[PDB]
């Protein structure tokens, strides 16, 4: 579950960040 | 107008770190876009060479001794608890020469060093083994009351590939 | 790049900028850094005499290639490497190995990309502000990884099974994730 | 800043403060600190002559967001993993390591 | 035309500062290289004390490389001596790595051969004082 959880925080980490 | 035709070297104090090969001068007459006149010039070309001692019992022999441990993890049996620490102490040994090496050289783009790029490569795959050790040891502690262990791993990774591998059970 | 005098003043000289651009006639190429542009122009303030000015702007552009093979390829690892403790069973004893050295590895790429910055508050780099949110999350995973590993150690000598985990993370979450025992 | 005249003294010259602040005329800022009061005075000391001073006292602000990205997050964050090592277990060796 | 006058100032050194600060750990770590085979392999201990001796010796090298001129001409005793020491430990890392392997071997995957069988049993036992 948290497996999950982090990949996707990450995920959208990572996207948010580098938009531009 | 040139006296000779190479750089004198006869009051040359020794370095003990670079030798002179050769070290010729050569006149030109060359005109800038400034200005609408020829300006002479002497043109001086030292071709040194470093003495490799230094460097390859310090930072090459090291350096060459651990990237050759990056395959050694894979001898050692899950039972034990250390195939991790292993591939850890490896990474960040070859983090920290890689500290060194870019301390030691300029930053120019043009092109890549050989070592730097050998050190690249050997991080590249030694953070691969780990990607790969920590797959096998998920799949080593592994029991039949948590797992269900399906019908194509027993054809392919028990019996197809060690009679390939000479293992034979 | 400023240039004026500090002996006479608007009033006694002028200051002509003669070309628009300046020339790149004997330019040797850096190697690391490109110019691409190279602007003048010339600076007079109405109602504030006294006052000449020439400046020459300099953008430059970088050759990028040397600080993307030495830091952004191990800045990817290591971050790669950060939702990977999760995968590793807890009946080894690696776990907590793995995670304090991933967030050490995180810690000394800060510190050294904290160096050949300029130490300023206008904005960090995004290098900075992405191993500040990757460290803050493998120190989640450092939290959350002892708390799932105590339940692993958990005898039934010495503690008992509630209902509500029964009910929760055996039958409903276990279909959830595609478990299935 | 203590300015002086190492040759004269308050018997040949004095010394009288124009403005009692110092200009922000031409003032640049620097990205780093940020500067709030530049106030200046004149000092002299009764029942010892022969001495005029000018003290310029600069208060200065810190930019407080580069030591708080690299020495208060990780400071701020080891320090959360000190009462940690007791809802470990005692089974997986893993305490001392941590 | 060529005269000059030179002094030769030959110095002898006081060696109490560098043999206390840097030969006494530099032995120390040498003594504790020939430590790892007598720890038994049955406890998970024996990469780390390996490792950590490796990596404590590459830290007296490229300390003992800074307080060196860095000339080609010739390399100090210490230097080579750190280097030999070395090369004796990562040689220590790859057999105690291949006699940590057969030492988690069960009957349900290998079986043991008939040389291995009376080599490392009869003969070298009595030959190394084991005596079972
Ligand atoms: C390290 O880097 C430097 C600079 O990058 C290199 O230096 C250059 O080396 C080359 C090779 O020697 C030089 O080229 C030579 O220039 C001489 C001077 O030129 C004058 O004379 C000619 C002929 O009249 C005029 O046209 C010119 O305007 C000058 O007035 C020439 O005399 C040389 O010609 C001789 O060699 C050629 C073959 O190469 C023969 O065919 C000719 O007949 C003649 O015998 C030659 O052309 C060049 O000038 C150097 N650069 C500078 C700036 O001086 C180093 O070579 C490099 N190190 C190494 C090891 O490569
Ligand atoms: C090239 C020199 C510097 C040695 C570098 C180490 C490795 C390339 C060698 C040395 C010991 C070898 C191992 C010794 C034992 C065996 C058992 C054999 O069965 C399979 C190969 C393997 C693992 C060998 C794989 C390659 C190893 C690790
Ligand atoms: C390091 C970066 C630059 C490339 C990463 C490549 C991975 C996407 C691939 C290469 C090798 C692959 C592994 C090859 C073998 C296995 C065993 C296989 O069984 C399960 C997948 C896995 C772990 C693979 C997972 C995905 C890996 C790591
Ligand atoms: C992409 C390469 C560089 C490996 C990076 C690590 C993870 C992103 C991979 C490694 C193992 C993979 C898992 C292997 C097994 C499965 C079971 C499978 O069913 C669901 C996907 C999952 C969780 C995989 C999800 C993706 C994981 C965690
Ligand atoms: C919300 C932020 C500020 C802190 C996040 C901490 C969590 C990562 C930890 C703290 C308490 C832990 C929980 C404590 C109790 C259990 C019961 C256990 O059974 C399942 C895991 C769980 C939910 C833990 C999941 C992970 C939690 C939420
Ligand atoms: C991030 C730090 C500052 C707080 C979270 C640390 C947790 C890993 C520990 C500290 C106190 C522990 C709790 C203390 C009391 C109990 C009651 C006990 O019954 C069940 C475990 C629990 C919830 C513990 C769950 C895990 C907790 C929250
Ligand atoms: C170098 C000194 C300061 C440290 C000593 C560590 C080893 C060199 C010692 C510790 C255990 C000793 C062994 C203990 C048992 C015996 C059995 C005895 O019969 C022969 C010597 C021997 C192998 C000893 C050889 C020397 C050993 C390996
Ligand atoms: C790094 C290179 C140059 C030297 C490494 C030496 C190994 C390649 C040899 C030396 C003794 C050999 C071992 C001697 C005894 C046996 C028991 C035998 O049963 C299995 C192979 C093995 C471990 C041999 C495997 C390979 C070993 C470690
Ligand atoms: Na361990």
């Amino acid at each position: 579950l948290f497996l999950w959880v982090f990949m996707f925080v990450c995920v959208l980490g990572t996207v948010g960040l580098f938009l531009p | 107008v040139l006296i000779g035709s190479s750089m004198n070297l006869k009051d040359y104090w020794e370095s003990g770190e670079w030798a002179i090969i050769k070290a010729p001068g050569y006149k030109h007459d060359i005109k800038y876009n400034c200005c609408e006149e020829i300006y002479p010039d002497i043109t001086y070309s030292l071709y040194i060479r470093r003495l490799p001692l230094f460097y390859t019992i310090n930072l090459i022999i090291p350096c060459l001794l651990i990237s050759f441990l990056t395959v050694l993890v894979f001898y050692l049996p899950s039972d034990c608890g250390e195939k991790v620490t292993l591939c850890i102490s490896v990474l960040l040994s070859l983090t920290v020469f890689l500290l060194v090496i870019t301390e030691t050289i300029p930053s120019t783009s043009l092109v890549i060093p050989l070592i730097g790029e050998y050190l690249l490569f050997t991080m590249i795959f030694v953070t691969l083994s780990i990607v790969i050790t920590v797959f096998v040891l998920n799949v080593h502690y592994r029991t039949p009351t948590t797992h269900t262990m399906p019908s194509w791993v027993k054809t392919v990774f028990l019996n197809l590939l060690p009679r390939v591998m000479f293992m034979t059970r | 790049l400023k240039f004026r005098s500090w002996t006479y003043d608007h009033t006694e000289i002028d200051m002509v900028l003669m070309t628009p651009t300046a020339s790149m006639d004997d330019f040797t190429p850096s190697g690391e850094w490109d110019i691409v542009a190279l602007p003048g122009r010339r600076t007079v303030n109405p109602q504030d005499p006294s006052y000449v000015d020439v400046t020459y702007d300099f953008i430059i552009k970088r050759k990028p290639l040397f600080y993307t093979i030495n830091l952004i390829i191990p800045c990817v690892l290591t971050t790669l490497l950060a939702i990977l403790v999760f995968y590793l069973p807890s009946d080894c004893g690696e776990k907590m190995t793995l995670c304090i050295s991933v967030l050490l590895a995180l810690t000394f790429f800060l510190l050294l990309i904290s160096k050949i910055v300029p130490p300023t508050s206008l904005d960090v780099p995004l290098i900075g502000k992405y191993l500040m949110f990757t460290m803050v999350l493998v120190t989640f995973s450092i939290v959350t990884s002892v708390c799932v590993l105590n339940v692993h150690h958990r005898s039934p000598s010495t503690h008992t099974m509630a209902p509500w985990v029964k009910r929760c993370f055996l039958h409903k979450l276990p279909t959830f994730l595609f478990m299935k025992r």
